[PDB]
RNA sequence: UUACUAAGUCUCAUGUACUACAU
RNA sequence: GUGUAGUAUCUGUUCUUUUCAGUGUAACAACUGAAAUGACCUCGAGGCUC
C-alpha cells in the first residue's frame, strides 16, 4: 500500500523582518588595510540577523549572516580595552559571545564561548530577555523576567576568558526593564524594576544593584517604592558637574520622574501633551530612551507611545544651588521605535518596532534650554504643556529608510 | 563571655561533623561575630590555624571563617592587625601555591576589613627587621594589601616613606614591595605603570649597588606583567636601561641585562635594534658566565631577543650565530641540568628564526662524540630543532651528516637515554621518502639493536621500530618485510612485559605496512601463536594483542579456521567491560572485524547461545557484542535473533533481551527510525507483562528508543507505546518508579507535551492524594524539561479559571 | 546518580570551568552514566572548583581526574545537560 | 533514601523554576503559575507580542509588553479598576 | 539566496492602518483593500486591478472613506455572476453590505451600500459557500442568503460544546469545511443539502490555536498557530471510507456502520471522541513567526510539484513543497541530519585532535540544536527543514567535504546538486 | 471534618459540566470540584486509567496466565530464522536477505492494531482478539 | 436463558524459591 | 549430600468490644478514647417508648 506521509520542504523565502535587537560596534574591517571607526550597526530578529554599516551618512548591507536556528531573545554589543564583537544571548540559556569574520571570500559569524545557563525553551527562569553589558565592557549581565539574574565578569586574554556567573536570587520580584547605569571603572551598577509576583496590592519598586569588583558579587543597594504606573528606567552618566552617586530616570505613564541612588534628590517633571489628544487617549509612557553627551552637554532622547520625541537636559540652578534639574522640549518626533542608538557620527538609528528602521543627521538639535515658552522645568513639577505636532520636521532629517 | 570559647568546639563541628552541621556553624557565627568580643575572638581564631595540624580543606574552612569574621567584625580588626601580619606572612610565603594562595587572600581580607591607614601604620614599623626573610615577607605582605586595598591608595604613602635616604633597608623594601605588588597583581599593572615607574625611577642611577639591582628587578617585573604591549611608561627608563648595559658591574650589568632581556620584547620595532646593539657590547663579550646567575640571565635574555621581531635573521646569523655556537655551542655543558634545559630551549627557540639548516649542520657533532652527557642534550636539542622546523631545511651532506650522528648515538647508547629514542622517530618522520634510500643503514642499526637480546635494549629497539615502521616497511621494498618477520615472531615468549607490549606493537605496524602473505610470519601460524597471547593478563601486553589481532583480519579476513575465530571471539568477550578503556575500546574495534570476517548468522547464533551462559556478572557485555556486531551493516542482522531470544520463556533471558535491546539503541542514533515499528510488537508483550522487571527494562528501551527516534514521525507507534505505560505510573518502588518517569520524559519528546499533557492534565489533580502525588512527579519533571512547551496547552478557559488571561482571546 | 540513589549533586549555574574525571571513570555521562555518543563537557560552578577539590573526579569523588566528562546526546536532549552543576559531593 | 533524595530535588526545582506542582497545590498557587507562563510567552517571543499588540490596538507594543509584566501580579485588575 | 524578491510599494504616516485584504473570485487577480482609522472609528476602501488602483466615480481620490463604519472582519462575495457586492462587519455588530462597480475605459470603482442586518456576534470568519455568505458566529454557524432590503439567514448549524469562537475557516469545493478554534483546533463539517446543516465528521487530536486555516485537498488540513506551529493534518482512512462510501444525510441520523472500536471510543471517551473520528498528524512543524495567510498554489512558476506559500505576521514568505518519489526526502534527510549536529562533529574532531595534542557550538554559533529547536511545541514530523540544508551551500569547501565524507551517498557537488535544485525546479 | 462535610453533591456537580457522564462519584471530595469537572471534561483530555483504587498493583490478571508468549511479525518471520533456531522447548542469513526484509519488503509495513488517540490498557484488555475482529470485520462480508 | 467478576486481613500448618554467612 | 542467621512467595485456616465520637481514608480499612442497667410490644428487624 501507498504510504501517504506527506513530505514538505520548508524554505524560508524571504527572512523575518520585524528587528528586536542592535548593536552599535564596529565588526569587522573591509576594504581597507586598516581602519578603526565605530560607525557601523548589526541588528538581529530572533532567527535572522544582519549587519549594516553607514560611513557614507547612507545605510548599506554588508551581508545577510546564516540562519542562527534559535530565538535571539537579546543581543548587545561589548567594546573591552579590539575588534568589538557582539555578545548575544538566546534560548538555550547559553550566553553565546559571537565575532563577526571574513572567512574565505565572505563574512562568517564565528563563536567564541557559549555559556550554558538554565535549560533550552523560552521560559521565565531562563536568564534572557533581559541583556546588557557594562559600558566600558568589563562585564556582562543577564537577567530573568522573574526568578534570578546573573552577571559574568568578562576578561579578554590571548584567548578570551569568561569569569564564573554572580547569581543574585528574589523568588517572588518579577524583574522588567534592565538598564546598567554607565561608571568611570569605579563599580558595574545596574537598575532594575521589580514587581512582586505574590503580594496582595500591585506594587512596582525600583532597586539599584552594584556589582563590587572587590567582593565579587552583586550588592542590593537602593530600594525605592515607586507607583504602580512605572514604566522603564534610563542611566543619567556622571552629573560630576552638578551635585559615587548614580541618577536614573524612571518613565511613568503620565509624568517623568528622576532619582537618586541615595535617595537625596527626586524630580517629577510632567511629561508634555498632543493638542488634539484624538479619541482614545492613554495616560500614554515613553517606550525608549537614550542619552548621548558630547562637550560638557549631554541630553537624552525619550519617545511616547504616541512618538513624541523628547529630551533633557540637566541645569545646576545657579540661584538656589548646585543640584539637577530636569527639562523636557519637544522634537521632530517619528514613528514608534523600539530601540535608539547614536554613532560617534551625528547620525542617530531609530529603529522601529512597527515597520521600518530609518537614519538621521540631527543638525537644529532642538530648541534651547534658555526659553521657558516650550520648555519645562523641575521648578513646578505640577505643570502641563499641550504641544500641536510638527510635520515640518525641523529637527531631524530622514537619511535612509529600510 | 565564655562561650564563645565552646564556639571554638563549634569550630570543631565546622570541622569534625557533617557538611551542613559544619556550614550551620559558620552561618550562625556570621551574625554573632558582632557579639563575640574581638580581642578573644581573634585570640582564640588565629592560634587555632597557626598550629601545623590545619589541613589543606582545614586551611580553607579555617581562611573561610576569618573572612566571615573579617566582613562582620570590620573596625574590630583593627586591633589584630599585629596578629594575623605575623600568622598570615609566613603562610604567604610558603612552598604549595594553595598556602601562599590562602595566606594572600587572608592579607587581603584583614586590609579590607579595616582601612588603609591601619594597614600602612601596621606593616610601616614592621621595616626594622634585620633579617631578610622578614624584610622579605613584610615587603609581601605590603604588596598584597595594596594589591587589594587599591593600588594608587598606598602609592602615595609608599613613595612618601621609601623617598626618603634612611638607610639601604627602606631603598630595598621600596623596591621589593613594588616587585611583589607587580607579581601579585599580574595583567593589573597596566593602568599604574607609569605611576609606579615615577617612584621607581630612582633607583636606575641609585648609589648604591643594591639599590641599583632591587630597581632593575622591579623594572624586570612590571615589564614582565605589563608585557607585551603598553612600553610607553617603560620610555621614562629605556634610555638608562639601553645604557647602562656595558656601563654597570657585576651584579649591576647582571640586573641590567635582566631587565633588558624582558624590556626588549616589550619594545617597538624601531627602537630595538638600537637596544639591541648596545646591549650586545656587554652580552656576546660576556657571554662566557663566571656563575649560573650571569649565564641563564644571558640565555633568557638571548631567547626573549630572538623572539622579538626586531632583530631579524641576518643579524641573528652575522653577530648572534657565530658567538652563541662558540661560546654556547659546546659540549661544556654536559652535567648542568638547569643549563642543559636552558641553552636547549634557547637553541630550539632561535632555530625557528636562523633557519633549521643553519643549526642541523653544525650540530651533528655534539651527538656523535663518546659524551653521551652532553649527547643526550644534544638528541634532544636536535630532536626539538627537528619537531619545530620540521624537515625542509635538510642539505643532503647535512641530512647524511645528521643520520651518522643519530645512528651513532643510537648505537653509542651506553646509558638509558630516552633523548635518542624519542628523536629517532622524528628523523625518520624528517627522511620521508629519503628513508627509501637511507634504508639498509637503519636497517643494520635496528638488527644490531634487536638482536642484542638486552632487555631495555630490546625494549628502545622494538619502541623506535614501531615508531619509524610505516616510513620504512611501507617504501614499497618487499625485501626487508621477510628479515622482518623472523626477528618479530622470534622473541614471542619474552618474560619481561614490557618487552612483549613493544614486539606486539611492531608486530602490528608490520602488519599493518605489510600484507598476505607479504608478511613474513605465516598467518596461519601467527593467529595460533598470538591466540594464547591474548589470555595473559598484562595491561599493555592484552592492549597491544587486541589491536594485532584486530589488524590481523584488517586486509585479510580470512587467514583463519572459523573456529579459531569463534574461540578468539569468546576468549575476548569477557574483556570488552575491563578496568582500562583503552581495551575496552580495542576489544570493540577488533570485535567488528572479527565478526564481519567471521559471518552474522554464526557470530549472532554464538552470542545468543552465549546468553544464557555467563551469569549476571559479566553476562551485559556479551549483549554488547551483540550490539558492537551490528555495527557494520546496522541493527537488522542482530534484531531478529533476539526477538527470538525474547520469544525463549526464560525470564532471566527475557530481561537479558531487553536489556541488550536498549543499549543497541542507544549505540545507534539514527539508525532505530526505521526498525521502531517492529520493536513495537514485542514491547506489546514486555510492557504488558506481570514482572515488573520486563515492565522495568522495556521502559528503558523505550527511553533510548523515544529520545533518538523523536522527530521521526512514529508518534502514532510512541502513541501506543506510551498508551501501555500510563497503567504503570501508579507502580511503586524506586528502580521501576525513575525508569518509567524517564520513559515517559521520553516519550515527552516524540509525541511533544501535547498528548502526553492530555493524560496529566485528565489524572493532574483527583482526590487520591496517592494518584496525585504520582501524577505530580511527572508534571513536575515536564515542566522541568518544557514550559513555554506546555504554555498553549494548559487547559485554562475563563470559566475554568477567574482571571484567566485577557489577551489570548484577541483576534486580528 | 542514576544507580547509586544517596549520592547527592549540586545543581548550581555552572561556570566556565570543565568538570575532570579520572581515567577510571572516563567515558560516563556524568547524569546516566552511559558510554554511547558523548556531546558537550561539563562545566561547574566555582564553588565546585576553588584548590584541591577541582581536581577530583565529579563522578567518584575520590581520584584525580585527567579527562573531561562529556553529557550523552540523550542527556543532552532531555536537557540534563543544562540543568545544573554535576557533582557527588556525598561519597555514598 | 530515594524517596528523601526526590523531596531534596523536588527543593530544588522548585527553587529554580518557580512552581512546580507537588502533591497538593491550590488552584490559586497553580493557575498563577499558569497565567504567569501563558503572559511570560505571550511577551517573551517577538512575534506573539507583535501578534497582541495589533490584535489589542495599543499605541504602542511596549504598552502590551508591560501590560502584560503588570498583568502577571493579582493586584494588577484593581490597579486598572482604580484608574 | 538571501532575498528572493524585490519590494514594490520627510516623515510619512498614514493616520489610517490597513485592516484586510481582499480579492474578486470571478476576476481572477482584482485585489481590493480594507483599512482603518485609528481615532473614531472610521474604514476606506482601496480597490486596484493591473497596474495601479483605480479612480473613485470621477472624484480624484483613489480611495472611499466609510465614516463610522469599522472592520471587524471583512469579505466580497458574489451572489449572482453579473452582480459583485462587499461584505463588513462593524464592532457595533451589524452586517453591512455593499456594491462593487467597475467602470471600465471610464475605469473606476463605485461602492454601494446596500442593506443592513445586526449581527449577534462579531464575526471573526466569513467566507463564499456555494451563492451564499457562510459566516461563523462565536458559537455557532450561520449561512446567510441573500434577501432584498436586508439579507437572511438561510441556515444555521449549531457547533459542538467545545468550539467557543472561530477564529478561521475555509472549504473544500462547497462541499467540505475546516472550522478552527481560538482555544480548541479544527474541527471538519460536511454540507448535507435537504439536511441544511453542516454535520461535523471528525475532531482534531489535541489543543491547537488556529489562526489561519486552509485545505490542500478534500481529506487534509493546512493550519498555524497563534504560537507559531505549522502542521498539516489528514482524516483517517478508515473515516475516508466512509466518508466515499456514504452519503452525508445518514450521518447525523440513519444508518451508517462504525466498526466496534470508535463506538467503545464513544462510551468510553465522549469528550474526545465525540466527533467519532481524529486526526492523526500528518506534517508537524515550528515557523517562529506567526503565519498570517497560507495559499496553496497548483504551481510555482510553472514548476511541477504544487506548493504551498505563508505570510507570517512578524512578516515572511515560506513555502512547503510535497517531495515526489522518496530518495527525494532520503538524501533531504541525510543532509539535513549531517548539518544538525555538524558542530558536535567539528567539537568531536577538534577533541581528538587535542587528545593527541573552538566550542561546541561552533558551526552552529548558537546551542540549539537543529531538532530541538525546530521540534519546540510538537516534534516535526515529516517535515525535513531545508534553511538548514541551505547552511550547507556557505561552508567552506573544506568544512563541506569533511561533512559529507559520513555518507557512502554522493560526493559535496551532487549534495550542493540537490540543494540547489529546490530553487530551481520545484518554484 | 466541616470541609469534608462542606462538600456539593456530585449531581450539584453534573449542572456545571457539559459532558456530565464523566463525572463520578468520588469527585465530590475532589478539593476542586467545580475546577476538575472542567479539567476532567475538557475536549481532548483521557481520564485517567480506572485501575487506580484496586490494590491488586494493576497485574492480577487471570488473562495474564493464559496469555501467548510472542508471536513473530509475519514479515520478520519471512526471515526463517524462526526455523533456523528453535526458542520452543548455524542457520546462515543473507545480509541482503535481512536487510531487504526491514527495508524492501517491510518499509510500508506497520503492525496491524497499534491504538488510537485515547486507547488506554485496562489489566482485563487483551489486544489480539480486537485484532482477529477487526481483521474478520475486513475479510468477513455478508 | 446463568447477561459475564471473585481472593483479602488473622491464625496456625503445609508448597516453593531466595539472600548474607561457615565448612 | 551440610550448618548458621535472614527473606520472599503460595495454599490452608479464620473472623476478632454489640455501639458511639475523633483521627484517618477517594470511601473504606486501620488507629485512638468511653461504655448500660431495667421493663414492655409485633414479625434477627423495628420504638417522636419510658
Amino acid at each position: 500500500a501507498k504510504d501517504d506521509e506527506l513530505y514538505l520542504y520548508h524554505l524560508t523565502l524571504k527572512k523575518q523582518t520585524n528587528f528586536v535587537h542592535s548593536c552599535i560596534g564596529h565588526f569587522v574591517d573591509l576594504e581597507a588595510g586598516s581602519k578603526r571607526e565605530q560607525s557601523q550597526l548589526c541588528v538581529a530578529t530572533e532567527t535572522h540577523l544582519e549587519l549594516y554599516d553607514t560611513a557614507d551618512g547612507e545605510l548599506k548591507l554588508i551581508a545577510k549572516f546564516q540562519n542562527l536556528f534559535a530565538t535571539i531573545t537579546s543581543m548587545k554589543s561589548l567594546d573591552l580595552p579590539w575588534p568589538t564583537f557582539l555578545a548575544l544571548t538566546s534560548d538555550s540559556g547559553n550566553l553565546s559571545i559571537v565575532q563577526i569574520i571574513m572567512h574565505a571570500g565572505a563574512l562568517r559569524l564565528k563563536t567564541l564561548v557559549n555559556q550554558p545557563l538554565t535549560r533550552t525553551t523560552l521560559r521565565r527562569v531562563s536568564p534572557i530577555s533581559y541583556m546588557e553589558i557594562d559600558p566600558n565592557g568589563r562585564c556582562i549581565i543577564l537577567s530573568s523576567v522573574e526568578q534570578n539574574k546573573l552577571c559574568f565578569l568578562v576578561d579578554y586574554a590571548q584567548k578570551l576568558r569568561i569569569s564564573s556567573p554572580l547569581e543574585i536570587i528574589r523568588p517572588h520580584m518579577v524583574t522588567l526593564d534592565m538598564a546598567v547605569v554607565d561608571v568611570n571603572f569605579n563599580n558595574p551598577c545596574f537598575v532594575t524594576l521589580e514587581i512582586d509576583n505574590a503580594a496582595t496590592q500591585l506594587s512596582v519598586h525600583l532597586i539599584f544593584y552594584v556589582l563590587e569588583l572587590g567582593l565579587n558579587h552583586i550588592v542590593k543597594k537602593a530600594d525605592y517604592l515607586v507607583n504602580p504606573s512605572a514604566n522603564f528606567v534610563l542611566s543619567l552618566p556622571d552629573l560630576s558637574r552638578y551635585n559615587f552617586n548614580p541618577f536614573v530616570v524612571i518613565g511613568f505613564e503620565n509624568h517623568i520622574l528622576v532619582k537618586d541612588m541615595n535617595g537625596f534628590f527626586s524630580l517629577k517633571v510632567e511629561i508634555p501633551k498632543r493638542s488634539i489628544t484624538n479619541s482614545r487617549h492613554k495616560n500614554v509612557t515613553i517606550i525608549s530612551g537614550i542619552v548621548q553627551k558630547l562637550k560638557n552637554d549631554f541630553f537624552v532622547l525619550l519617545q511616547s507611545n504616541h512618538g513624541d520625541l523628547f529630551k533633557l537636559t540637566v541645569s545646576p540652578d545657579t540661584n538656589d544651588r548646585n543640584r539637577p534639574l530636569v527639562q523636557l522640549s519637544y522634537f521632530d518626533t517619528i514613528q514608534n521605535s523600539h530601540q535608539l542608538h547614536i554613532f560617534k557620527n551625528g547620525y542617530l538609528f531609530a529603529l522601529s518596532e512597527m515597520n521600518n528602521n530609518f537614519l538621521f543627521q540631527f543638525e537644529k538639535l532642538g530648541v534651547e534650554k534658555n526659553d521657558f515658552s516650550n520648555v519645562l522645568t523641575s521648578k513646578d513639577p505640577n505643570k502641563s504643556l499641550v504641544f500641536e505636532p510638527s510635520i515640518k520636521l525641523q529637527n531631524l532629517s530622514i537619511l535612509s529608510q529600510q | 563571655e565564655k562561650k564563645e570559647r565552646t564556639l571554638s568546639m563549634l569550630l570543631l563541628k565546622i570541622k569534625n561533623g557533617n557538611t551542613a552541621s559544619r556550614r550551620t556553624s559558620m552561618r550562625i557565627l556570621t551574625d554573632k561575630a558582632v557579639t563575640f568580643g574581638p580581642e578573644m575572638i581573634f585570640n582564640r581564631l588565629l592560634p587555632i590555624l597557626l598550629d601545623r595540624s590545619l589541613e589543606d580543606q582545614e586551611r580553607h574552612l579555617m581562611i573561610k571563617t576569618i573572612d566571615r569574621v573579617l566582613y562582620q567584625l570590620g573596625d574590630l580588626t583593627k586591633p589584630y592587625v599585629h596578629k594575623i601580619l605575623v600568622v598570615a606572612a609566613p603562610l604567604l610565603i610558603d612552598e604549595d601555591p594553595m598556602v601562599r594562595s590562602t595566606g594572600q587572600e587572608i592579607i587581603t581580607n584583614l586590609s579590607t576589613v579595616a582601612g588603609l591607614k591601619t594597614i600602612l601604620t601596621v606593616m610601616r614599623p614592621d621595616i626594622e627587621n634585620e633579617d631578610e626573610y622578614v624584610r622579605n615577607v613584610t615587603s609581601r605582605a605590603a604588596a598584597v594589601v595594596a594589591k587589594a586595598l587599591g593600588v594608587n591608595q598606598l602609592l602615595p604613602f609608599i613613595n612618601a616613606a621609601c623617598h626618603s635616604r634612611k638607610s639601604w633597608k627602606a631603598r630595598h623594601t621600596g623596591i621589593k614591595i613594588v616587585q611583589q605588588i607587580g607579581i601579585l597583581l599580574g595583567i593589573g599593572v597596566l593602568n599604574h605603570l607609569t605611576g609606579l615607574m615615577s617612584c621607581i625611577k630612582d633607583c636606575l642611577m641609585d648609589d648604591h649597588v643594591p639599590v641599583r639591582i632591587v630597581t632593575a628587578h622591579t623594572l624586570s617585573t612590571l615589564a614582565e606583567n605589563s608585557y607585551p604591549y603598553g612600553i610607553e611608561v617603560f620610555n621614562v627608563v629605556l634610555e638608562p636601561l639601553w645604557k647602562g648595559i656595558r656601563s654597570h658591574r657585576g651584579k649591576v650589568l647582571s640586573s641590567f641585562l635582566k631587565a633588558v632581556g624582558s624590556m626588549i620584547p616589550l619594545m617597538d620595532p624601531e627602537y630595538a635594534g638600537y637596544y639591541t646593539t648596545e646591549a650586545m657590547r656587554i652580552i656576546r663579550r660576556e657571554f662566557d658566565s663566571p656563575d649560573d646567575e650571569m649565564k641563564k640571565t644571558i640565555l633568557l635574555v638571548l631567547q626573549k631577543c630572538s623572539a622579538v621581531e626586531s632583530i631579524t635573521p641576518k643579524f641573528l646569523r652575522e653577530e648572534i650565530a657565530p658567538e652563541f655556537f662558540q661560546k654556547f655551542w659546546v659540549r661544556r655543558v654536559a652535567l648542568d641540568r638547569p643549563l642543559n634545559k636552558v641553552v636547549t630551549y634557547t637553541t630550539v627557540t632561535l632555530a625557528k628564526k636562523l633557519g633549521c639548516s643553519y643549526t642541523i649542520d653544525k650540530l651533528l657533532t655534539p651527538l656523535r662524540d663518546e659524551a653521551e652527557p652532553f649527547r643526550t642534550m644534544a638528541v634532544h636539542a636536535v630532536t626539538r630543532t627537528v619537531n619545530l622546523l620540521g624537515t625542509a631545511d635538510l642539505d643532503e651532506r647535512l641530512e647524511t651528516r645528521l643520520i651518522d650522528a643519530l645512528l651513532i648515538a643510537f648505537q653509542e647508547q651506553t646509558n638509558s637515554d630516552s633523548i635518542i629514542f624519542k628523536g629517532f622517530g622524528a628523523v625518520t618522520v624528517s627522511l620521508d621518502i629519503r628513508m627509501k634510500p637511507f634504508l639498509a643503514p637503519i636497517v643494520s642499526t635496528i638488527l644490531n639493536h634487536l638482536k642484542h637480546k638486552t632487555p631495555l635494549v630490546r625494549q628502545h629497539a622494538a619502541d623506535l621500530c614501531a615508531i619509524l615502521i610505516p616510513v620504512i616497511k611501507n617504501c614499497h621494498e618487499f625485501e626487508m618485510l621477510n628479515k622482518l618477520n623472523i626477528i618479530l615472531y622470534e622473541s614471542l615468549g619474552e618474560v619481561y612485559p614490557e618487552v612483549l607490549g613493544s614486539i606486539i606493537n611492531a608486530m602490528y605496524c608490520i602488519t599493518s605496512v605489510m600484507d598476505l602473505d607479504k608478511l613474513q610470519p605465516p598467518i596461519n601460524q601467527i593467529l595460533p601463536t598470538l591466540t594464547p597471547i591474548l589470555r595473559n593478563k598484562h595491561r599493555k601486553v592484552e592492549v597491544n594483542t587486541i589491536k594485532f589481532v584486530g589488524l590481523i583480519g584488517k586486509l585479510a579476513p580470512t587467514y583463519a579456521p572459523p573456529k579459531e575465530w569463534m574461540r578468539i571471539c569468546f576468549e575476548l568477550l569477557e574483556l570488552l567491560k575491563s578496568t582500562n578503556k583503552e581495551i575496552r575500546r580495542s576489544a570493540n574495534a577488533t570485535f567488528g572485524f572479527i565478526a564481519e570476517a567471521i559471518g552474522p548468522h554464526d557470530v549472532l547464533v554464538a552470542l545468543l547461545n552465549n546468553l544464557k551462559v555467563q551469569e549476571r556478572q559479566l553476562r551485559v557485555c556479551t549483549a554488547v557484542a551483540i550490539g558492537i556486531v551490528a555495527k557494520v551493516c546496522g541493527p537488522y542482522n542482530v534484531l531478529p535473533v533476539i526477538m527470538n531470544e525474547y520469544t525463549t520463556p526464560e525470564t532471566n533471558v527475557q530481561n537479558g533481551v531487553l536489556k541488550a535491546m536498549s543499549f543497541m539503541f542507544e549505540y545507534i542514533g539514527n539508525m532505530s527510525k526505521d526498525y521502531i515499528y517492529f520493536i513495537t510488537p514485542l514491547l506489546e508483550d514486555a510492557l504488558t507483562d506481570r514482572d515488573l522487571v520486563h515492565r522495568q527494562t522495556a521502559s528503558n528501551v523505550i527511553t533510548h528508543l523515544a529520545l533518538n527516534c523523536s522527530g521521526t514521525g512514529h508518534e502514532d507507534a510512541f502513541i501506543h507505546l506510551m498508551n501501555l505505560l500510563i497503567p504503570n505510573i501508579f507502580e511503586t518502588s524506586p528502580h521501576a518508579i525513575m525508569r518509567i518517569l524517564e520513559g515517559l520524559e521520553a516519550l515527552s519528546q516524540a509525541l511533544g507535551p501535547g498528548l502526553f499533557m492530555n493524560y496529566i492534565w485528565a489524572g493532574l489533580f483527583h482526590p487520591a492524594k496517592n494518584v496525585r502525588k504520582a501524577f505530580w512527579r511527572v508534571y513536575n519533571n515536564m515542566y522541568v524539561m518544557y514550559q513555554d512547551a506546555m504554555v498553549p496547552f494548559y487547559p485554562v478557559t475563563p470559566d475554568n479559571n477567574e482571571e484567566y488571561i485577557e489577551e489570548l482571546d484577541l483576534v486580528l | 546518580s542514576r544507580h547509586q540513589f544517596d549520592l547527592i549533586m549540586c545543581l548550581k549555574q555552572p561556570g566556565v570551568q570543565t568538570g575532570l574525571l579520572c581515567e577510571k571513570c572516563d567515558g560516563k555521562c556524568p547524569i546516566c552514566d552511559s558510554y554511547v555518543r558523548p556531546k558537550r563537557k561539563v562545566r561547574v560552578c566555582e564553588n565546585c572548583s576553588f584548590g584541591k577539590q577541582a581536581k577530583n573526579c565529579i563522578i567518584c569523588n575520590l581520584n584525580v581526574g585527567v579527562n573531561d566528562a562529556f553529557y550523552c546526546w540523550e542527556c543532552c536532549r532531555l536537557g540534563k545537560d543544562k540543568d545544573g552543576c554535576p557533582r557527588i559531593l556525598n561519597l555514598g | 533514601a530515594e524517596k528523601q533524595r526526590q523531596l531534596k530535588l523536588q527543593k530544588i526545582y522548585k527553587q529554580k523554576y518557580i512552581g512546580l506542582g507537588d502533591e497538593s497545590t491550590t488552584r490559586e498557587q497553580w493557575q498563577r503559575n499558569v497565567r504567569n507562563d501563558t503572559l511570560n510567552t505571550l511577551q517573551g517571543h517577538s512575534a506573539s507580542l507583535e501578534y497582541v499588540s495589533l490584535s489589542r490596538g495599543d499605541l504602542s507594543i511596549r504598552d502590551t509588553r508591560i501590560h502584560l509584566l503588570k498583568s502577571m501580579s493579582p493586584g494588577y485588575k484593581a490597579y486598572l479598576r482604580e484608574e | 539566496l538571501d532575498n528572493w524578491f524585490h519590494v514594490h510599494e520627510m516623515l510619512q504616516i498614514s493616520t489610517f492602518r490597513p485592516r484586510t485584504i481582499l480579492s474578486f473570485p470571478n476576476n481572477p487577480k482584482s485585489i481590493l483593500f480594507i483599512d482603518n482609522h485609528s481615532g473614531k472609528k472610521q474604514c476606506r476602501i482601496s480597490l486596484q486591478i493591473d497596474g495601479e488602483c483605480l479612480k473613485f466615480g470621477s472624484s480624484d481620490h483613489l480611495y472611499k472613506i466609510l465614516d463610522d463604519i469599522d472592520c471587524v472582519s471583512a469579505a466580497i462575495i458574489d451572489f449572482t455572476r453579473q452582480a459583485d457586492h462587499l461584505i463588513i462587519c462593524a464592532g457595533d455588530k451589524r452586517l453591512l453590505t455593499y456594491k462593487i462597480l467597475v467602470n471600465k475605459d471610464k475605469l473606476s470603482f463605485d461602492i454601494e451600500l446596500l442593506h443592513q442586518t445586526e449581527i449577534i456576534s462579531p464575526i471573526h470568519a466569513m467566507l463564499k459557500f456555494k451563492n451564499f455568505l457562510l459566516t461563523a458566529m462565536g458559537s455557532t454557524i450561520v449561512l446567510y442568503g441573500l434577501g432584498k432590503k436586508q439579507l437572511l439567514r438561510r441556515s444555521v448549524t449549531q457547533t459542538p460544546v467545545s468550539i467557543t469562537k472561530i477564529v478561521s475557516m475555509h472549504q473544500w469545493n462547497y462541499e467540505r469545511l475546516a472550522v478552527g478554534d481560538i482555544h480548541e483546533s479544527v474541527t471538519l463539517f460536511i454540507w448535507d443539502p435537504a439536511g441544511n446543516v453542516f454535520i461535523p465528521y471528525v475532531d482534531d487530536s489535541v489543543k491547537r490555536h488556529v489562526t489561519v486555516l486552509k485545505f490542500l485537498d478534500e481529506a487534509t488540513v493546512i493550519g498555524a498557530d497563534r504560537y507559531g506551529n505549522a502542521w498539516t493534518l489528514r482524516s483517517p482512512p478508515e473515516c475516508e471510507k466512509i466518508m466515499s462510501n456514504h452519503d452525508p444525510s445518514e450521518l447525523s441520523n440513519g444508518a451508517i456502520k462504525y466498526p466496534l472500536d470508535v463506538i467503545t471510543l464513544q462510551q468510553k471517551l465522549p469528550n474526545t471522541y465525540d466527533c467519532k473520528f481524529k486526526f492523526q498528524l500528518l506534517n508537524h512543524f515550528f515557523v517562529n513567526d506567526i503565519i498570517t495567510d497560507f495559499h496553496i498554489l497548483d504551481s510555482l512558476s510553472n514548476s511541477d510539484r504544487p506548493g504551498c506559500i505563508y505570510m507570517g505576521l512578524q512578516g515572511t514568505v515560506g513555502c512547503f513543497i510535497p517531495l515526489l518519489s522518496k530518495g527525494n526526502v532520503f538524501m533531504m534527510g541525510n543532509i539535513e541530519n549531517i548539518m544538525a549536529e555538524a558542530d558536535d562533529t567539528f567539537y568531536l574532531d577538534y577533541e581528538s585532535r587535542k587528545k593527541n595534542n573552538i566550542c561546541e557550538g561552533s558551526c552552529s554559533i548558537l546551542g540549539r540544536d537543529h531538532q530541538e529547536y525546530r521540534s519546540y511545541y510538537a516534534p516535526v514530523r515529516k517535515v525535513i527543514d531545508g534553511d538548514l540544508c541551505e547552511n550547507f551551500l556557505r561552508l567552506s569547501l573544506n568544512e563541506q567535504e569533511f561533512l559529507a565524507k559520513n555518507l557512502k551517498s554522493v560526493q559535496v557537488e551532487d549534495i550542493i546538486q540537490t540543494i540547489n535544485e529546490v530553487r530551481t525546479n520545484y518554484m | 471534618k466541616r470541609r469534608k462535610t462542606e462538600k456539593p453533591s456530585l449531581s450539584q456537580l453534573k449542572s456545571q459540566v457539559p459532558y456530565p457522564q464523566i463525572i463520578e462519584w468520588y469527585d465530590c471530595d475532589a478539593r476542586y470540584p467545580g475546577l476538575l469537572a472542567s479539567i476532567k471534561c475538557t475536549k481532548n483530555v483521557i481520564p485517567v486509567p480506572s485501575h487506580w483504587q484496586s490494590k491488586k498493583e494493576y497485574l492480577s490478571g487471570r488473562s495474564l496466565l493464559g496469555k501467548r508468549p510472542f508471536e513473530l511479525p509475519d514479515i520478520i518471520k519471512k526471515t526463517n530464522i524462526e526455523q533456523m533456531r528453535s526458542t520452543l522447548p548455524a542457520l546462515d542469513l543473507d545480509y541482503k536477505k535481512l536487510h531487504d526484509v526491514f527495508f524492501k519488503i517491510g518499509a510500508n509495513w506497520k503492525p496491524d492494531h497499534l491504538l488510537c488517540f485515547g486507547d488506554v490498557y485496562y489489566e482485563n484488555r487483551n489486544l489480539f482478539e480486537e485484532t482477529n475482529w477487526k481483521r474478520m470485520v475486513d475479510h468477513k462480508r455478508p
